[PDB]
């Protein structure tokens, strides 16, 4: 298995309950204890109505302590600029200046109830493999479905599934 | 140029716990994408130039809202707290 560098990037909007967005805290933490002292790296960046990298691959470099990288987020509770998130990923946090290693492959596991209030394209993630992991009562409406579609990589049967039973990731351990 | 995103109930105070007819709109001249941002079960229930009408159900406790929509490209917001007393 080659190196991956891996994003968390979680949805912080006002339509995810306080009691979600922290099952959503847990859960990375989780994901990044079972994934210690392997060929994966991480860095985490919250988004809503603006993005921000709540700890970069250099930081999970030293401290190597998930639940020491994600103690201090704090809710933004603002719109949910999805494809704009995507965009800041791909090119403000794949960054060789961050601590990002070009040989790595770029995995992005997004967690969110789907739902997007902007717009756009992806084009510049394109090289990036892009998980979706909902959560939320609005992860299974019309709308968001149609709406994650554009965001996860296909086929959307291996990329997308839900925050409690995550069985989409377990592919990434093999 | 510069415009505002209206959300109508404008911070409601209601009881019990049914449910609410929210109207975002907009004098932006073609305004795009309204989008109504709430942890509460919506539907979209109406639409017209410049605004969107929905319908939020199981109105159990207070919760914030918040209605965005591009005027001139630009990203704009409205809000609108519903109280909600027992
Ligand atoms: C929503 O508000 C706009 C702006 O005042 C109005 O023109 C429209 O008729 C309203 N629609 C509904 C469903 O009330
Ligand atoms: C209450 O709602 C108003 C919108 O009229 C908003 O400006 C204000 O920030 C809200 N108060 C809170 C919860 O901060
Ligand atoms: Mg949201």
């Amino acid at each position: 298995m080659g190196n991956v560098d891996l994003v968390f990037l979680f949805d912080g909007s006002m339509s995810l309950q306080p009691d979600e967005f922290q099952k959503i805290l847990d859960f990375m933490k989780d994901v990044m204890k079972k994934l210690s002292n392997t060929s994966y790296q991480f860095a985490a960046v919250q988004f809503s109505t603006s993005y921000k990298t709540e700890f970069d691959f250099s930081d999970y470099v030293k401290w190597k302590d998930p639940d020491a990288l994600l103690k201090h987020v704090k809710h933004m509770l603002l719109l949910t600029n999805t494809f704009g998130a995507i965009n800041y990923v791909a090119t403000e946090v794949f960054r060789e200046e961050l601590g990002a290693r070009p040989d790595a492959t770029k995995v992005l596991i997004i967690i969110t109830d789907g739902e997007a209030t902007d717009s756009g394209n992806i084009d510049a993630a394109k090289d990036i493999i892009r998980y979706i992991i909902g959560i939320g009562k609005h992860f299974q409406t019309k709308e968001s479905q149609e709406t994650l579609h554009k965001f996860a990589s296909k086929p959307a049967s291996e990329f997308v599934c839900i925050l409690d039973t995550f069985e989409c990731l377990k592919d990434l351990f093999t | 140029q510069e415009f505002l995103l209206r959300v109508e109930p404008q911070n409601p105070v209601l009881s019990a716990g049914g449910s609410l007819f929210v109207n975002c709109s907009t004098d932006c001249p073609s305004s795009e994408k309204i989008a109504l941002e709430t942890s509460l079960s919506k539907e979209l229930v109406a639409s017209g130039m410049g605004w969107a009408a929905f319908n939020l159900s199981n109105v159990t406790g207070n919760s914030r809202i918040l209605c965005s929509v591009y005027c001139n490209g630009s990203q704009i917001t409205g809000s609108s707290n519903i109280t909600v007393y027992g």
